[PDB]
């Protein structure tokens, strides 16, 4: 019966939540008294990234800390190089509609997509010297909002529609289709031991996969609103979100709450990018106001803020090594910070 | 990604041509060439080189002036008009493909060449004794010299090494100090300390014979180097 | 120069780059932009098969001007997301069924969604060039079917020269910036070759109101 | 149809509610000594010198 | 002499009300968002920095420290050299503004072609070739007439300079100025009154007639004078060609202090960008 079947349920819905309320004793700000601030974060924009001719929708870094991706509204895609403000590849794009831009961990691919559907990946280094579209991944009813490499072979996705894939490059189909979401789901981040990873979607609810066993092992409430963008903790343990609710929360994987907000009445615009810094203890946000902010994640006090783009910043990320924050905006430049 | 090269014979002395080299499975436009020739029974030597849309055109002191190289992007062809050939210009010129960027090989495929026939500041590296004896199984270690400390600011020493086997063209091994090019097995490893430089063979078979050479990127003369020849 | 020969020619490979850049950038700035907008029925593929996956593109040339056409309607997914890439597209094409009225209703949907176009935050300097095809099905039903059906406030007489003009003036009453944006509307069909014409005047006048702004003169 | 999505939904949940958890005092305790640990790593927390960082010029 | 302070507070004006306003135009068009996107951004600039030289060359070398503030200049070398920089000054303003109304014509009139015959890439060029053709031009200016030191004989090399210069500065721009004006007008009322705008048409004729008419009426009685002591008349009172020669030359250069305004204040987007560039630079 549907209406059994819903009131089960809506009482198993109370029980997660009664049991998630059980398992808080002293909350994350309660915890982190008596440490000491952070305090002012000067970063200067080192390097200025002045080459495209759109908005930046999309970055990403190699494991190197030092080569670049954009992806912009034009049929455009360049490398970088972040050390010398170089052009090491102007990659042209079947569609110039794009929002999503993916660096492979060896260096070798670059995946990108947007309103065509299509996860083109492309090969860096081949026997030629030009840059080609290696496969065009099909199967995805909706814009692709972003995509990671679990390695040379295999990619995960998040679609426009309800639905995130575990693609196998060299055959164009998909091997784990996750399905448990409602309305869009936006950027996802991989976790470490690339087992498991967290995905937001326009349900103002994130969940965290299994990419072997194909499942969905917990989910996360809390959001007001579209989770606009997610990043996973280092340690592995924990992620957070961003949201057009002009808010910041952290949930914890063994926990499966959220710990503290990271939300100022000053701001009203919504976050489009997320990244913990290594270690975990300052996280950006990018937010719609023209800017950015750098937040405390242990405490919810602010740092400072990285007030360098004319337009919306669409998209930052850090290095591996933590050396440098570069982030992007809708005006055609990109900063990067230190 | 065959890059043969057409052109040479007798030319008398004094006399003049043009050597042309058609690339077939690259993006030509965005390579950009160099031109190295090779004595009869000598190394090699740098000539000339044409970046990409042809915007800086370097010469070997020996050339200059007397050589004219052009680039042909729509022909898929590199040419190199040669003005008061001399007695020692005689050699077995070579076409080099090379890009330059970020993490790039260059240097990395060698074209067949063609041979010619006349009749009648650098950086000075050095190979040691120019003969290594060796056996097949066992391992190597081919060393040589430099003039001057190649170690850039920026980190990346400058530093090749090419092989030679008998009757073909150079091919890359390693296109910096502790690099490996495309193709090469895992048994080829080289890397040295500022001026000295060493390259290591594990277990070397019967292919990997023939005369090796080690030329500096930094100063742009590119100097090669003597050959270090291995045979039984 | 403090550089070495291959960071030399990786900043001339650089520059290279950045030209080609900057001439595919001024080749993309003589094109025209036209995203595509249609009510529930896939009549702008109907429309577009007489002119001749998520997002389809329609190039063509006429007069002399490179035009691009962005089918968007079988994205499927919701707009908010998407519809922001969207700004600086030269002109908006909507089409509306005005035979699709006696089937809330699809001319509400239509207006629904043409609100949420006219009014959006990110179009408010975009002119919309509608289009009221299916215009001799509508003269066809117009009098078995009345316009109270969907129009309450209609009180005229059910003939095509003022039921047309209703409806007109109804979709030209949804902007609530008439000054920033202006909106140009043909009463179509499905034999006319002239809607080719009709976008490229509108397209004509569109760069020229943006040149004037560009200049000063507006 | 409804009744399959419904089923799909409440075997979801039971999953999800079968799961083992960890006091947020515990989780909280963890995430600070991760912190702590990887304090002196940190490039941005603590401004590099101008000597080690890739960005000074 | 009472009137000697109303020229030194009179320049001291304009340069109060130029210096400022043209190094902020400089300021705001110099990013790369403006010398990339738009042609009219880049041609402003040129103007702007033109102006400045102007601004600079005759206000503040010539007019103060010449005039009031120096006056023993030694003639031969720099006073000559003062007086062929600010001749290049002053053609440049003027022969700046010539491709921004050509631009504006193409842009009006032929707006299919305005992307493709006018780019970036090309204005550079056009602004670049501008300059160093008035640089050479003006040359010729360092034999420039003599008229306040003494009343002598003026040869043919005075004349021939003089000619040259009201055309190049005055006749040739005002011509062009008038047909372009006058033909954009016209094909922006008649040919296509499409959408039937009355604000934009009314606002653009006003703007484009206070340009015209502003031009030629402040640049008319400092080529008046030079007119009428060739062909008029040896008519005496040179105390009278002090006065009204320096009035004229007043006008001249308040015409080259509003360009500023009657080019770039009026456009909105450019006030627009003025506001954001104040707001993230200060
Ligand atoms: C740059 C030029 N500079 C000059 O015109 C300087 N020469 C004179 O003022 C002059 C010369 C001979 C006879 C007479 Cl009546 C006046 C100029 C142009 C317009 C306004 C101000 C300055």
């Amino acid at each position: 019966e549907l209406d059994q079947l819903r009131q089960e349920a809506e009482q198993l819905k109370n029980q997660i939540r009664d049991a998630r309320k059980a398992c808080a004793d002293a909350t994350l700000s309660q915890i982190t008294n008596n440490i000491d601030p952070v305090g002012r974060i000067q970063m200067r924009t080192r390097r200025t990234l002045r080459g495209h001719l759109a908005k930046i929708y999309a970055m990403h870094w190699g494991t190197d800390s030092r080569l670049l991706v954009s992806a912009s509204q034009d049929g455009k895609l360049i490398i970088w190089d972040s050390y010398t403000t170089n052009k090491v590849h102007a990659i042209p794009l079947r569609s110039s509609w794009v929002m999503t831009c993916a660096y492979a961990p060896s260096g070798n691919y670059v995946a990108c997509g947007g309103l065509d559907n299509i996860c083109s990946i492309y090969n860096l280094k081949t026997r030629e010297g030009n840059v080609r579209v290696s496969r065009e991944l099909a199967g995805h009813t909706g814009y692709l909002s972003c995509c990671r490499f679990l390695d040379d072979n295999q990619i995960v996705t998040s679609s426009g529609d309800t639905t995130c894939a575990l693609w196998d490059i060299e055959t164009g189909q998909q091997t784990t289709t996750f399905t448990g979401h409602t309305g869009d789901v936006m950027s996802l981040s991989l976790a470490p031991d690339t087992r498991l990873f967290v995905s937001g979607a326009c349900d103002a609810s994130a969940k965290l996969w299994d990419v072997r066993e194909g499942m969905c092992r917990q989910t996360f409430t809390g959001h007001e609103s579209d989770i606009n963008a997610i990043c996973f903790f280092p340690n592995g343990n924990a992620f957070a979100t961003g949201s057009d609710d002009a808010t910041c929360r952290l949930f914890d994987l063994r926990a499966d709450q959220e710990l503290m907000t990271y939300s100022h009445d000053n701001i009203i615009c919504g976050i489009t990018s997320v990244s913990f810094s290594k270690s975990g203890r300052l996280l950006l946000a990018g937010y719609d106001d023209f800017n950015c902010n750098v937040w405390d994640a242990l405490k919810a006090d602010r740092a400072g803020v990285l007030a360098g783009h004319d337009n919306r910043v669409s998209c930052l990320g850090v290095t591996d090594d933590g050396m440098a924050v570069a982030t992007g905006s809708w005006d055609s430049f990109l900063k990067i910070w230190n | 990604v065959q890059l043969v090269e057409s052109g040479g014979g007798l030319v008398q002395p004094g006399g003049s041509r043009k050597l042309s080299c058609s690339a077939s499975g690259f993006a030509f436009s965005s390579f950009g060439m160099h031109w190295v020739r090779q004595a009869p029974e000598k190394g090699l030597e740098w000539v000339a080189y044409i970046s990409s849309g042809s915007g800086t055109i370097y010469y070997a002191d020996t050339v200059k002036g007397r050589f004219t190289i052009s680039r042909d992007d729509p022909k898929n062809t590199l040419f190199l008009q040669m003005t008061s050939l001399r007695s020692e210009d005689t050699a077995m010129y070579y076409c080099v493909r090379s890009i330059y960027y970020y993490g790039s090989s260059p240097f990395d495929f060698w074209g067949q060449g063609t041979t010619l026939t006349v009749s009648s500041s650098d950086i000075v590296m050095t190979q040691a004794t120019s003969s290594v004896p060796v056996t097949p199984g066992e391992s190597v270690s081919i060393s040589c010299r430099s003039s001057k400390s190649l170690l850039h600011s920026n980190g990346n020493t400058y530093l090749y090494w090419f092989l030679q086997r008998p009757g073909q063209s150079p091919q890359l091994l390693i296109y910096r100090m502790s690099n490996l090019a495309s193709g090469v097995p895992d048994r080829f490893s080289g890397s040295g300390s500022g001026t000295a430089f060493t390259l290591t063979i594990s277990r070397l078979e019967a292919e990997d014979v023939g005369v090796y050479y080690c030329m500096q990127h930094l100063e742009y003369p590119l100097t090669f180097g003597a050959g270090t020849k291995l045979e039984l | 120069c403090t550089l070495s020969a291959e960071d030399k020619a990786a900043v001339e490979r650089s520059k290279m780059i950045d030209r080609n850049l900057r001439e595919d950038g001024e080749k993309a700035a003589r094109e025209v932009k036209l995203l595509l907008l249609g009510a529930g029925e896939s009549g702008k593929s109907t429309i577009v098969k007489q002119m001749k996956t998520g997002i389809v593109e329609t190039h063509f040339t006429f007069k002399d001007l490179h035009f691009k056409m962005f089918d968007v309607g079988g994205q499927r997914s919701e707009r908010k997301k998407w519809i922001h890439c969207f700004e600086g597209v030269t002109a908006i094409i909507f089409c509306v069924a005005l035979s699709d009225y006696d089937l809330m209703n699809r001319m509400h949907e239509s207006m629904k969604l043409f609100d949420s176009i006219c009014n959006n935050k990110w179009f408010t300097d975009t002119s919309i060039i509608l289009f009221l095809n299916k215009k001799d099905l509508f003269e066809e039903k117009i009098k078995k079917s009345p316009l109270t059906i969907c129009y309450p406030e209609y009180a005229g007489s059910n003939t095509y020269e003022e039921a047309a003009a209703y409806i007109q003036c109804q979709f030209e009453d949804l902007n609530k910036r008439k000054d920033t944006k202006e909106i140009y509307t043909h009463f179509t069909c499905a034999t006319d070759t002239k809607n080719v014409q009709f976008v490229f005047d509108a397209v004509t006048d569109v760069i020229i109101k943006n040149n004037l702004k560009d200049c000063g003169l507006f | 149809a409804s009744i399959a999505q419904a089923r799909k939904l409440v075997e979801q949940l039971k999953m999800e509610a079968n799961i083992d958890r960890i006091k947020v005092s515990k989780a909280a305790a963890d995430l600070m000594a991760y912190c702590e640990a990887h304090a002196k790593e940190d490039p941005l927390l603590t401004p590099v010198p101008a000597s080690e960082n890739p960005f000074r010029e | 002499c009472g009137l000697g302070f109303v020229p030194v507070v009179y320049y001291s004006l304009l340069l109060c009300l130029g210096l400022p306003a043209n190094i902020l135009t400089v300021i705001i068009l110099s990013q790369l968002v403006a010398r990339r996107q738009k042609s009219v951004y880049n041609y402003l600039l040129a103007l702007a920095a033109a102006d400045i030289l102007v601004l600079f060359f005759i206000v503040f070398v010539d007019f103060l420290l010449e005039d009031f503030i120096l006056n023993m200049q030694m003639p031969q070398v720099p006073d000559k050299i003062i007086e062929v920089l600010e001749f290049s000054s002053i053609h440049t303003s003027i022969w700046i503004t010539v491709p921004l109304t050509i631009d504006r014509y193409i842009a009006v009139c032929h707006p299919l072609k305005y992307h493709t015959v006018s780019y970036p890439a090309r204005t550079r060029k056009v602004i670049v070739s501008v300059y160093i053709t008035c640089f050479l031009t003006s040359i010729p200016y360092y034999w420039w007439p003599n008229i306040w030191t003494e009343d002598y004989i003026s040869t043919s090399v005075h004349h021939v300079l003089i000619w040259i210069h009201c055309f190049t500065v005055y006749l040739v721009p005002c011509s062009i100025f008038f047909i372009l004006n006058s033909i954009i007008v016209y094909k922006l009322r008649r040919k296509s009154n499409f959408r039937l705008r009355g604000y934009s048409t009314g606002k653009t004729t006003a703007i484009l007639f206070t340009i015209t008419s502003i031009f030629a009426t402040l640049w008319a009685p400092r080529i008046i004078m030079i007119l009428y002591h060739l062909y008029g008349a040896p008519i005496q009172n040179r105390w009278l060609v002090h006065i009204m020669s320096d009035i004229a030359n007043m006008l001249a250069l308040l015409n080259t202090a509003i360009n500023f305004f009657l080019y770039c204040f009026i456009s909105k987007r450019f006030r627009t960008m003025a506001a954001a560039t104040l707001k993230a630079f200060f």
